[PDB]
């Protein structure tokens, strides 16, 4: 039956209805109507009833006033979707995608579910524009209305990375966050089209925290599951495994860290990037991209949440040090030691602060003393990386070629400090061997 | 062939009504209606190792009678195969990357896609001069051998509906890599041991 | 209601025969660009088109047998059979229901589902067929020249003329005489 | 966006379009016949890009540069 | 062809003129030369490459199998210009001959050695 | 099922012919 296969084909791919009873069918597929009654229903009725709709959505938000030319006009009670040509069915669908993307926010009330609903007993979005409507009610996967969108979409016209919704629609409950959530670690397509939907929507502003917390909750859900799934075992298999995964993720990730203007996505991507750095035992590198790239990206909004994503990357790292960039913007940091403490009481800031005095010690810059000093005098390192770091500053005063007075200050600073970590310095003084009075008199004289 | 030809003939290069010949540091030209001798493309250089042409030369595909040549320093020097003359040279960008490994024209106009023996790939304006995309393509051990373009118009950008795919390959592995060039040109994939 | 459709050169040097169907898919309306398929049957002989008269189903028909009936705007086909021996000519009737196949030796008329109503021994070998679709006549030519009419709706053949002179070699039928112009092999 | 080197020889060089079958299609009228090589490429070029149009990506961060940095992914 | 019976028995046998060796032939493409002491397959022959006969390859290739049953199979005597050609005059179930006889892809088979 | 490919057909690509650089 290899005609009956083209015929077949032929006829999921053609859009306009040709026959009576399969206009009737169509134009009774409604949101807000039952059946019976919206086959019986004229464009001016659906109209007037979607522009009272219309009319309280444009008084509750003000940039719906475009599509109150464009979309919802008089004139387009009368234009059909399928008489006019391919560029001006583009140019709708651009104007459609724009307005599902404004108006998904609001979608709980029933001013914009019959906004929706002229959209789709006119120009026939179930049909025409089946992913972008779909991504823009799945966020409200638990609501009646996502059920009945759920029960007037066409089987064959959704994306193939939205068929896990096929028991759903032959039964007609709402899917749970499982089903979403197992379709995503399997499929990296329904996950590419949930973050560019929420993307997309970023870019143009018009974010929601139901949205943010929608796709930063399965974008978590997913690398968690897709990281169970890529573990292996063998060396090569978990090498190409965690390739894959960066390259399925990377761009989603790249863009969400550093979109400054929205401070919930780029939170809900370092909830993404600290599950992915804990979890996942990743390469150093890799651990050091994605600190340079927080470290570009955040905020006065999110630097709190910035700092503790950023210890647990330094803290699941092999290296000891910190590649620069960092360092720099966390002296840019207002109020580093106590932020630290606040997070060092549930934590573990050890290996960030270790390579953060490192590096620090590294610059031959004087500008960093007063953070030096704080940060070993601060009790957040360990005995031995107090002691390696103090050695490592005396032989950075022995590598010097002014610099050696406020090297001098803070070494003798250090070396009067009260407490262990005076301790743990006088006892790296007594191991490296090397006397306290030889440059304590040489500054002082 | 000429007589005075002693060398191995590397590649050869059919346009216009022209067939190119790069042979190792010598260009020998036929023209192709009557497959008669036109000239010969003598590059030269200030060392020994330099003169030495690596790589090829290729066409522009809207230059007129012009090809494109790599040599064993950085440089692509532009010839005008009528006249016979030296009509411009474009100088390696990072010039640590030593040797031209290959070259190959995009489906943009006057586009031309550079890989070095240091690694990169550059995609440069070959009448501006100035480098449209830098990649680092290769490992010093491992250059960038042979690249092509999906001339499609599909298949990049996370949904397979915007243009812009490259492949490409070295001679010292057996896997291709597949790189997006529309944001900055990132990687989207690499077919693991397509050959041994 | 509507307009009649066009294509016209605007430059001096576009001439309209140069135009690619890509370029008028790309040009016209969605709903008409719907419309441009390609049906790939390879393995059951050259294809034969007839549309019924409102242009609602189409059957086309191969010449090893492969006869099919098919609404081809809506994409569903009303019948598909394979019938084994060869086929001539496959004609519509006055609606798509029922339609007519001429066979090796005899033509049939067919139902919507493609049960075979009934044959027709009268008709011999016939090559080429014509339905009238005012009168009611379905006129067949045979190879041997025989032209017989037989009324469709009550059964009986009204006239068999005999073209005294060769085999025909083509056959079409006026719309506004109801004559047939059959055409010679002098 | 000015063009670094320019050749010499396309100022002298002179081509029949309405003699060569494929170079017919890339006239504007009925009368241009023998054309110049500089006004020849940009006919040449014009229709290059009536074949393929120019795509957008001819028209740092640090993660962005891990991920088009191809020393990263080795075995 | 593994499955078919009918085409699995020697209609016909005949001894050497030696009298050490059989030689066997049935309703198949194989003729088989027995040994009668030793009791081993001495040789085997094929009688036929022939293709436009039914039954000289046991494993038929799917190129030939279309929607309509197998493509040597569909009757292709309406598209002759002869009437002669034409005109089927077969008998319906005749196995042992017909003066009508379409004896289109006979079969292979030894009747006698 | 969905998601599978279908068979391989070569697309018509119009092609820059290369002989007219000359």
């Amino acid at each position: 039956s290899s005609l009956a296969q083209q015929l077949a084909q032929i006829a999921a791919n053609s859009r306009s209805s040709f026959n009576v009873k399969a206009l009737k069918a169509s134009h009774s597929k409604s949101l807000i109507w039952e059946p019976r009654v919206a086959v019986s229903q004229t464009f001016a009725e659906i109209y007037s009833q979607c522009y009272e709709g219309f009319k309280e959505l444009c008084h509750l938000d003000s940039r719906f006033v475009p599509f109150d030319a464009t979309l919802f006009s008089a004139q387009s009670q009368e234009v059909d979707r399928t008489q006019m040509t391919a560029e001006e069915n583009a140019a709708l669908d651009k104007r459609v995608d724009s307005f599902l993307h404004l108006v998904g926010s609001r979608l709980r009330l029933m001013p914009a579910i019959k906004a929706v609903e002229w959209l789709i007993r006119r120009f026939r979005i179930h049909e025409f524009n089946t992913g972008t409507l779909l991504a823009t009610f799945l966020p409200y996967h638990t609501i009646p209305a996502f059920v009945t969108l759920l029960s007037i979409l066409p089987v064959q016209r959704i994306p193939i990375e939205y068929r896990f919704l096929d028991p759903y629609i032959k039964s007609l409950t709402p899917p749970p966050r499982a089903a979403i959530v197992q379709q995503a670690t399997n499929r990296p397509d329904l996950l590419s089209a949930i973050s560019r939907y929420t993307l997309d929507s970023c870019r143009a502003k018009q974010e929601y925290p139901g949205l943010i917390s929608f796709w930063g909750g399965i974008m978590a859900e997913a690398v968690n599951g897709m990281i169970d799934k890529m573990r292996s075992g063998r060396r090569a298999i978990q090498l190409e495994n965690d390739h894959l995964l960066l390259q399925q993720i990377g761009p989603v990730l790249s863009e969400a860290m550093v979109m400054k203007d929205v401070p919930g996505i780029q939170i809900a991507s370092y909830m993404v990037v600290a599950i992915l750095a804990a979890k996942g035992s990743l390469n150093d590198n890799i651990l050091t991209a994605f600190m340079e790239q927080l470290v570009h990206g955040w905020t006065v909004d999110t630097l709190r949440p910035g700092l503790v994503c950023l210890t647990m990357l330094a803290q699941h790292r092999s290296a000891k040090q910190l590649s620069g960039r960092v360092a720099k913007a966390v002296i840019k940091v207002p109020d580093l030691v106590s932020s630290l403490r606040d997070i060092s009481k549930e934590h573990q800031v050890d290996k960030l602060a270790n390579g953060l005095v490192l590096a620090f010690v590294d610059r031959g810059d004087i500008r960093t003393l007063p953070v030096i000093n704080s940060l070993l005098l601060s009790e957040l390192l360990q005995e031995k990386q107090a002691k390696v770091a103090y050695k490592a500053l005396l032989l950075a005063a022995h590598k010097i070629d002014n610099i050696r007075k406020q090297v001098g200050s803070a070494l003798v600073r250090l070396s009067q400090a009260e407490g262990d970590v005076g301790d743990a310095i006088r006892t790296a003084i007594q191991e490296v061997d090397f006397n306290i009075e030889e440059l304590e008199l040489k500054l002082g004289a | 062939l000429p007589s005075d030809l002693d060398q191995p003939i590397k590649q050869i290069l059919i346009f216009g009504g022209w067939i190119v010949a790069c042979a190792l540091t010598r260009i020998e030209v036929w023209k192709a209606a009557t497959l008669e001798h036109y000239t010969t493309i003598f590059p030269a250089a200030s060392k020994k190792g330099d003169n030495e042409l690596t790589g090829g030369a290729i066409n522009m595909p809207t230059f007129l009678n012009k090809i494109f040549v790599g040599r064993k320093d950085g440089w692509v020097e532009i010839w005008n195969v009528s006249t016979g003359k030296l009509i411009y040279t474009l100088l390696p960008p990072s010039p640590d990357c030593g040797a031209v490994t290959c070259l190959q024209p995009t489906p943009a106009l006057s586009l031309l896609a550079i890989a070095y023996s240091g690694g990169p790939l550059v995609i440069q304006n070959v009448l501006t001069d100035k480098t449209v995309l830098l990649l680092e393509a290769g490992t010093d051990d491992a250059p960038v051998t042979s690249i092509s373009f999906r001339t499609d118009g599909l298949g990049a950008g996370q949904d397979g509906r915007k243009d812009g795919v490259m492949a490409t390959a070295t001679s010292v592995s057996g896997d291709v890599t597949f790189w997006d060039l529309n944001k900055g040109g990132r990687i989207m994939g690499v077919l693991r041991s397509a050959h041994n | 209601e509507n307009q009649t459709g066009f294509l016209e050169p605007e430059g001096e040097l576009e001439r309209t025969y140069k135009v690619r169907q890509d370029e008028i898919v790309k040009e016209v309306a969605v709903e008409v660009a719907q419309k441009k398929f390609e049906l790939k049957l390879t393995e059951l002989g050259p294809y034969t088109c007839e549309y019924s008269r409102n242009g609602r189903d189409l059957i086309l028909a191969g010449r090893k047998g492969h006869v099919a009936t098919m609404d081809w705007r809506e994409g569903k086909l009303g019948c598909e059979l394979q019938l084994g021996e060869t086929v001539r000519d496959a004609r519509f009737l006055h609606n798509n229901q029922f339609f007519a196949v001429a066979q090796k030796k005899y033509v049939y008329i067919y139902d919507h589902n493609g049960v075979e109503i009934h044959c027709l021994r009268k008709h011999v070998e016939v090559s080429h067929m014509e339905f009238l679709p005012y009168h009611f006549l379905l006129a067949t030519l045979s190879i041997s020249g025989q032209l017989k009419y037989q009324d469709t709706s009550t059964g009986q053949i009204v006239a068999e003329i005999a073209t005294k002179h060769g085999t025909p070699v083509s056959l079409t039928q006026n719309p506004y005489n109801a004559i047939l112009h059959i055409g010679q092999q002098n | 966006d000015a063009p670094a080197w320019e050749d010499s020889d396309d100022e002298r060089l002179t081509i029949s379009l309405a003699g060569a079958t494929r170079l017919r299609k890339l006239r504007i009228s009925e009368s241009e016949d023998l054309v110049s090589g500089i006004e020849y490429a940009r006919r040449l070029r014009q229709q290059y890009l009536r074949l393929y149009p120019q795509p957008d990506w001819a028209k740092p961060l640090p993660l962005d540069s891990f991920l088009r940095d191809a020393n990263s992914f080795k075995v | 062809a593994a499955n078919v019976a009918g085409t699995k028995n020697f209609n016909t046998i005949r001894y050497s003129m030696d009298g050490t060796c059989l030689l066997a032939g049935g309703n198949s493409k194989y003729i088989c030369l027995y040994s009668t002491t030793t009791m081993v397959l001495l040789k085997k022959f094929t009688v036929s490459v022939n293709l436009s006969l039914s039954g000289t390859q046991e494993f038929l290739n799917s190129k030939l199998m279309t929607e309509a049953g197998p493509v040597g199979l569909l009757d292709d005597q309406g598209e002759a210009s002869d009437l002669e050609d034409r005109i089927d005059r077969s008998l319906p179930g005749s196995k042992r001959g017909d003066p009508g006889a379409r004896k289109k892809f006979p079969e292979v088979r030894v009747s006698g050695v | 099922p969905v998601g599978m490919p279908a068979k391989w057909d070569v697309k018509e690509a119009r092609k820059y012919n290369i002989e007219a650089d000359g």
